[PDB]
């Protein structure tokens, strides 16, 4: 009933890419958009994709263009969205969210023409010339959009002009040409391929002249006689004009001047098109799915299916004519998406399946290409599998919660790939130790390696030495005879600088240099050769070292109008602090934050309220901690990092026109808080990661690598912990060292096996084949997976009514043979992510694996009940002519001895079961050790004997059946059409009965169980990117007695669902439903009380209200039911999160509106953060 | 032979993970190999015309050889039933058209059949007036009488506790489902009432009619009230139908027209269709592809439509013999029935890719 919906991980996948201004007129940035989420990438100089912002939308970006008005400093962006939605936004300065400047509604029922689904997908197009704008609404309405800044719109009725165009394939505007002139492809007659005897070929062409006074539109050059199937036009740039018409088979030029001129490509255009059309020599291949931008002017690179890269030359003669084509075989790449020419020489490859990555071409009118970085991609999650990891340290074995990670089948075709993906970080524990008493530590450089490990107690002062075996120090050196604030490096590794509350102590090595004596101290901070020491009562001094080394005091001429509470020192290496310069933090008890320039010291930056959090700041309670650290490439960007009142809020920073030219932006978070010691510890090189490590009651390792994203990675085994410090040795690599709460001291190094830079830490396991399935088995310890290869298809079986008789093809040399697809399983071995070598099962000729599962049947062998097998249903696809039928292949994994020089061949397949069933198998599952197989529209409920199946009991159920999933004795089934028909099987009767279904048809993906205390909900996702919860209520009278399903529940999710997995709680009851969406991410549903729920819904409905969304949204009109009778009980936990970045300025004035304190509502949502960190 | 819609589902679940839209699909290439490309409707949404059957399958015949009228599908999908002149209901198997069993239902020709919107019960009526529930195993439930004269066309609500039964004595009545009560009779239509479909939403009752003073009655199951009156042909709507979308009234009569019309706005009228040499006497929707729909005639054209085309997408000429009395498509959109006016029922399914078109039907 009553739940939340929450995402863990955000959606990757790009769908759109573009190359424009966004910052400003002077530099260029990518754009890049995927499904909901807009990023924006800088590129430095080996060349890696920097990124610059990502913003957050709460819609499904349909289509993507920009345009620059006149007058503007920048590049505005028209976003279209579902059920015709244009949104014209802006990059802001000053605030450095964008901004909307426009909103079109054209959602209205008279312009639908009676039809109700939608199919066609709004489509924005922009003037080469940036006179006007064209929006294609519902396949027949076009919007026209004249160049406030604006002019209002007029929406043209297609239809209503000449020559019917009834269609549109694709729509651009052309160059040269005063008028902004619309090119349209359409069809009159629509067509099917397959059915070309009666209509052989229908394309027109309308280049429609707009005229935006007149508001008239003549109709020039039409064409009329193209081929059949004709994909995406495009504009020829402006010296040669005319246009490029991309068919499936053939490729036209086409002008209004010219004579057409089209050759084909491959010989399919024998008995289809009779367009005159020529034979382009070499080249042979098709272009169905093909992206394809202009290099400057004539020149045309084009991303085909397969990802092979071909390069298009226009042999251009004296006329500015097109005489004939030439084409290339460049390197093959990722199968794109999009296509994006930036600069001179660097290509963009957004793609949805596959990492989308950056090309460099140089000339070799041949081109040859160069990869540079490319974008991590968690691709079209098919079926994905909870595992265990492998190497969990013994230290960490006694912990409570399950340990466990999921693998995901990603990519399609050749980027196919398994995905292991993990939340926070398992560190390995190479040596421990218990060392009471001592809380704060520190690790210094004594001549890269790090020498000394230094430890405050409370009342004297540990000193260890490392190298080969660390051992702890007795001699002079450190003051041991009480405890020290902080020590730490100054000069660059060379010169040691403790601090007691007494002095400030140098010190060169094992000898110390000289003493300088200074109300207790409580911090220091001593950053780049300056030292800054700070008391309890607000006193500050500053050092600084004077090579003749001796530290001088120069206190800092400062006004105090309050007390100095904290401090940070900060310089540049690669700094936007404009007006290596240092730079002194300062925060004052009044709630003001004084950023001093260093080396004199004058106020240059000054913030009103420091402590509340707001949002964006600009110059003119209880702070405990401020580090300002950068963070990146060269020390890049830089990042403040405060600690308010139990609670984590850290700003970025950004340029922006005597004072400092920056301000500082919020950004969201996942995390809260429930002598001095420092909490914020900034590590250079672990691992070669640079960043931040949060200490606390719950711990985030905070990254940012060169790609420039915020990275935040929690680490929840082994409790809270106090201390850290970055540490070098000799048997310790790159690594680091910290204190548990329980007092041991823990030598670590991260797991080289993940990658940090992905918001999730993840390893991308690359297979060059699609991965249909995955699924682990537990004994044992492996995952099996269902892969695919594409093989040329060269024969055609036929049924004559007594045998198969197959059909040789034979054809031209000149001709692109069918894909036939041969699925073998794979057996991955988690140890090491290599396949295991002699144990693949390879399926039959024509054979497609419908679903792998791991499936526990029963035995006697065992002294448990199961034994968890491996089950796969497979059937042959042989075309509509031919009965397809199927076979069930049961599967266990059996320890052998090893092969000589190979571990991981100690595990291989055995099969038990493989017989060719009666008609095709389409899902299996489990039921108390029972097999159930769906064969048809029957759903045997087989049982396992010795060596064979035996059938039990079935029922007669719907179409296709695709999904089934049961639990304790209830199955769940899912159809293509009929949606629901949940089963029951009692145990003494070999019966099995249908108690209930959903009477409505509905398209499914799959279905899974929401879990509740007694409550169980059947959660479906229904092609319609939506989430619906069905339960059985028979004392419920608006459903029917016992029959009819009752939905109580729905939410408009923005992706696609396949996948589904259950995880016990941290609730006395209810499991988290979790699901990785089909664009990228992974969310969640999280059962809920109904009082805890309506104290969000009434802040939900505030939260939608009061607050300027991005691009203009209504997030509630997004959560809506479908498209794209509604009963919504699911919260938006993405919408709630924004609850937690207002300022508690802010945060109190909602919290009276509603009714309650702001306490309450933070223990309400911190609550759904804290159950939910599992993984 | 067979046509097994079982690939092409398969064949749909491999692309529907990888593919965002119908804008991303690989194109199925017109030749013989591309075979295991092909996917249902529903995948291949757009490009309707998909699924404009023109392949013949299999003339389904009895032995008795008499004249069928009402030929539906059971919404599994798992058999044809099939509504004959001699009360027979006579099974086809659904993929190896074969045959499953005959069955003697009525005293009379068989009028109308109706399958539930759920799997449970079917109506049938006959020519001499009894009005039958049906199982879903062919198990004959409770009878009644409905009308003394010959009931035409039936249809309910859209839940299952209540339907119309129109009968050649003009009388419209409304029924309650599980009480088999007369809940109040529809009259003042002019004559013989010959066909009555439901609103899916609104709860409307259209009725058509041989009468041309009053041709078309939209009447109101609630109170006894006719909402509107609309005169759209010269004589004798054979037939009235409505999408699932509920937007649209589709009428076929006998002066050799189709008309769309819509219930929002009765003033004005849409697009009309011509081209049935003869009369259109068979009208049925496509369930998935909105906005299309097969068209028989009484010389045995078999026309298919789309909603925004003056001219037909494609079909048969003169290729049925006889008569065409009813369609029923599949709950797939992949394959097409039709009930001939002779002695046959014939079968049709979308035209393969890369075959060409030689036979006798077609061209």
């Amino acid at each position: 009933m009553y739940a939340v919906y929450k995402q863990a991980h955000p959606p990757t996948g790009l769908e759109f890419s573009m190359y424009c201004n966004f910052f400003n007129n002077s530099e260029r940035n990518l754009v890049v958009a995927g499904t909901s989420q807009l990023y924006v990438y800088r590129l430095n100089r080996r060349e890696k994709l920097e990124l610059a912002a990502s913003f957050s939308f709460f819609g499904n970006v349909m289509s993507m263009a920009s345009v620059q008005l006149a007058g503007a400093k920048r590049d505005a962006l028209l976003l279209s969205f579902k059920d015709a939605k244009l949104s014209v936004v802006e990059y802001d300065p000053g605030t450095h969210d964008l901004k909307t400047l426009s909103l079109h509604y054209f959602e209205e029922p008279e312009l639908r023409d009676g039809f109700v689904q939608n199919v066609h997908t709004p489509r924005v197009r922009v003037d080469p010339d940036g006179r006007c704008a064209a929006m294609l609404v519902y396949g027949t309405r076009l919007v026209v959009l004249p160049f406030s800044s604006f002019l209002p719109s007029y929406i043209i009725d297609v239809r209503a002009l000449d020559e019917k165009l009834l269609n549109i394939i694709d729509l651009q505007f052309l160059h040269g040409y005063y008028e902004p002139t619309l090119l349209i492809l359409f069809e009159p007659n629509q067509t099917w391929p397959g059915r070309v005897a009666v209509r052989q070929d229908t394309c027109s062409i309308v280049a429609i002249s707009l005229n935006i006074t007149q508001k008239v539109h003549p109709v020039i050059w039409s064409l009329t006689s193209l081929p059949f199937d004709c994909t995406q036009a495009l504009a020829v740039p402006k010296p040669i004009g005319g246009v490029v018409v991309f068919a499936v088979n053939s490729l036209l030029y086409l002008n209004q001047s010219v004579p057409p001129y089209g050759v084909a490509l491959n010989s399919l255009t024998t008995g289809t098109t009779a367009f005159p059309l020529r034979t382009q020599e070499g080249v042979r291949i098709t272009l169905d799915c093909a992206q394809a931008t202009f290099i400057s002017y004539d020149k045309m690179v084009i991303s085909l299916k397969g990802g092979e890269i071909y390069v298009l030359t226009l042999i251009t003669d004296g006329m500015r004519s097109v005489r004939a084509f030439h084409f290339d075989k460049a390197a093959a790449s990722v199968l794109t998406t999009s296509m994006v020419t930036m600069e001179p020489g660097y290509l963009f490859l957004g793609s949805r399946l596959g990492n989308s990555l950056l090309l460099k071409y140089t000339e070799k009118a041949t081109y040859s290409f160069e990869v540079c970085d490319s974008i991590l991609n968690i691709g079209p999650c098919a079926n994905a599998a909870v595992g265990e990891p492998a190497f969990l340290s013994e230290e960490f074995q006694n912990s409570p919660e399950p340990d466990l990670e999921i693998v995901v089948c990603s990519g399609h075709g050749k980027n196919g790939a398994l995905s292991v993906l993990q939340k926070s970080i398992r560190p390995q524990v190479v040596t421990t130790f218990e060392l009471p008493g001592c809380y704060d530590m520190w690790t210094v450089i004594a001549p890269r390696r790090h020498g000394f490990l230094i430890l405050s107690r409370e009342d004297s002062t540990m000193i260890l030495q490392t190298g080969q075996e660390i051992m702890e120090l007795d001699t002079s050196g450190f003051a041991t005879q009480g405890p020290t604030v902080f020590a730490g490096n100054i000069g660059d590794n060379r010169y040691i600088v403790q601090v007691s509350p007494l002095g400030i102590r140098l010190l060169e090595g094992v000898n110390q240099l000289h003493f300088i004596p200074v109300a207790p101290i409580v911090q220091c901070a001593v950053a780049d050769p300056y030292v800054v020491i700070m008391s309890a009562e607000g006193h500050v001094t500053m050092f600084l070292l004077k090579s003749d080394h001796r530290l001088a005091l120069h206190k800092p001429p400062l006004h105090h109008q309050s007390k100095v509470i904290t401090l940070c020192l900060y310089r540049d290496l690669s700094g936007m602090f404009t007006t290596p310069t240092h730079w002194c933090l300062l925060v004052r008890e009044n709630g003001t934050m004084e950023i001093y320039q260093l080396p004199d010291w004058r106020l240059v930056f000054l913030v009103k309220n420091f402590p509340v959090g707001q949002r964006v700041l600009v110059d003119s309670p209880l702070v405990k901690e401020v580090l300002l650290v950068a963070l990146g490439s060269r020390q890049s960007r830089p990042y403040l990092l405060v600690h308010v009142d139990q609670e984590l809020l850290i700003y970025e920073a950004f340029p922006h026109d005597g004072n400092l030219k920056v301000r500082f932006k919020k950004v969201p978070h996942n995390i809260n808080f429930r002598g001095r010691v420092a909490r914020f510890r900034y590590f250079e090189d672990i691992y070669g990661y640079s960043g931040v490590f949060i200490c606390g009651p719950s711990p985030h390792w905070l990254l940012v690598t060169g790609r420039g994203a915020l990275r935040l990675h929690p680490m929840a085994i082994d409790g809270p912990v106090d201390s850290f410090a970055p540490f070098h040795n000799v048997n310790c690599p790159r690594g680091f060292l910290y204190f548990n709460r329980q007092g041991e001291l823990r030598i670590s190094v991260l797991p080289a096996y993940l990658s940090y830079d992905a918001p999730w830490p993840v390893r991308k396991i690359p297979l060059r084949c699609t991965a249909h399935y995955v699924a682990y088995h537990v004994e044992s310890k492996v995952y099996a997976v269902a892969t695919s290869t594409n093989t040329p298809c060269a024969r055609i079986p036929r049924m004559t009514g007594e045998e198969k008789e197959f059909e040789t093809i034979e054809r031209d040399e000149r001709y692109i043979h069918p894909q036939q697809e041969a699925f073998s399983i794979q057996l991955i071995s988690p140890v090491s992510w290599e396949a295991i070598p002699n144990a693949r099962i390879e399926l039959q000729e024509w054979e497609h694996v419908t679903c792998m599962k791991t499936v526990s049947l029963r035995s006697e062998e065992t002294v448990s009940g199961l034994k968890g097998y491996v089950a796969a249903g497979t059937c042959l696809m042989q075309g509509e002519e031919v009965t397809c039928r199927g076979r069930i292949l049961i599967m266990d994994v059996i320890e052998v001895v090893p092969e000589p020089g190979q571990p991981l061949t100690k595990n291989k397949f055995k099969v038990l079961y493989e017989k060719e069933q009666k008609g095709p198998v389409t899902a299996l599952c489990h039921c108390n050790g029972h097999l159930v197989s769906a064969i048809g529209q029957k759903i045997f409920l087989w049982s396992l004997r010795a060596s064979e199946l035996t059938g039990m009991a079935f029922i007669d159920t719907q179409l296709y059946i695709h999904q089934m999933i049961s639990v304790k004795n209830f199955i769940l089934a899912a159809d293509v059409m009929k949606s629901i028909s949940l089963l029951r099987y009692q145990e003494e009767s070999k019966t099995l009965s249908l108690v209930s279904r959903d009477a409505k048809p509905l398209e499914v993906y799959s279905v899974d169980f929401m879990v509740d205390n007694a409550q169980l909900g059947f959660l479906v996702s229904d092609r319609d990117r939506n989430l619906m919860v069905y339960m059985y209520l028979p004392e419920a009278k608006e459903s029917f007695g016992g029959m009819r399903l009752l939905r109580r529940a729905d939410f408009h999710v923005g992706a696609h669902v396949n996948t589904f997995w259950r995880t016990p709680c941290r609730w006395e009851n209810k499991h988290i439903t979790w699901f990785a969406t089909l664009d990228g991410g992974i969310g969640l549903l999280l059962p809920m009380q109904e009082k805890t729920y309506r104290r969000l819904l009434m802040l939900q409905n505030a939260l939608t209200t009061m607050l300027p969304h991005h691009a203009g949204l209504n997030p509630r009109a997004f959560r809506m039911l479908h498209v794209d009778n509604a009963v919504r009980n699911v919260l938006d936990g993405e919408l709630l999160n924004r609850y937690l970045y207002l300022s508690t300025m802010e945060r109190s004035e909602l919290a009276k509106k509603i009714g309650t304190t702001p306490d309450i509502i933070l223990d309400d949502l911190l609550e759904t953060d804290r159950v939910t960190a599992h993984f | 032979k067979t046509i097994d819609y079982n690939p092409s589902v398969i064949k749909y679940l491999e692309n529907r993970i990888w593919q965002r839209d119908q804008r991303d699909m690989r194109a199925i290439q017109p030749d013989a190999g591309y075979y295991n490309d092909l996917v249902p409707p529903i995948g291949m949404l757009n490009n309707p015309m998909n699924a404009v059957t023109t392949k013949f399958v299999r003339t389904s015949t009895n032995k008795v050889k008499c004249p069928v009228f009402v030929v539906r599908w059971t919404p599994e999908g798992r058999r044809l039933v099939t509504g004959a002149s001699s009360g027979e209901f006579t099974l086809w198997n659904g993929l190896t058209f074969n045959f499953e069993t005959i069955l003697q239902a009525h005293d009379s020709p068989v009028r109308a059949m109706t399958w539930s919107h759920n799997d449970m019960w079917m109506l049938t009526a006959d020519h001499g007036g009894y009005v039958k529930y049906w199982q879903s195993n062919m198990n004959n439930v409770k009878m009644f009488q409905a009308h003394k004269e010959a009931i035409r066309e039936a249809s309910f609500s859209p839940t299952d506790n209540k339907f119309a039964t129109c009968s050649d004595d003009g009388t419209v009545r409304i029924w309650d489902f599980l009480r088999c009560h007369e809940e109040r009779i529809l009259r003042g239509h002019g004559a013989d009432v010959k066909c009555v479909d439901w609103h899916p939403t609104k709860g409307l009752v259209v009725s058509g009619s041989k009468d041309s003073q009053q041709p078309i009655k939209f009447w109101d199951p609630k109170t006894g009230q006719s909402l509107a009156t609309l005169h759209a042909h010269k004589n004798t709507v054979m037939e009235v139908k409505l999408n699932l979308n509920g937007n649209w009234l589709l009428t076929a009569s006998r002066d050799h027209l189709c008309k769309l019309f819509d219930i929002r706005n009765l003033k004005e009228e849409l697009q009309v269709f011509r081209g049935h040499k003869k009369e259109a006497t068979a009208v049925a929707w496509h369930p998935v592809h909105e906005g299309l729909f097969a068209s028989g005639g009484s010389d045995g054209s078999l026309l298919f439509w789309h909603v925004g085309v003056e001219k037909e997408v494609g079909g048969m000429e003169m290729a049925h013999e006889g008569m065409i009395w009813s369609l029923a498509w599949h709950p797939l959109g992949h394959i097409l029935c039709s009930g001939s006016n002779d002695h046959t029922s014939k079968f049709w399914t979308r035209n393969r890719p890369g075959d060409k078109m030689r036979d006798r039907y077609n061209l």
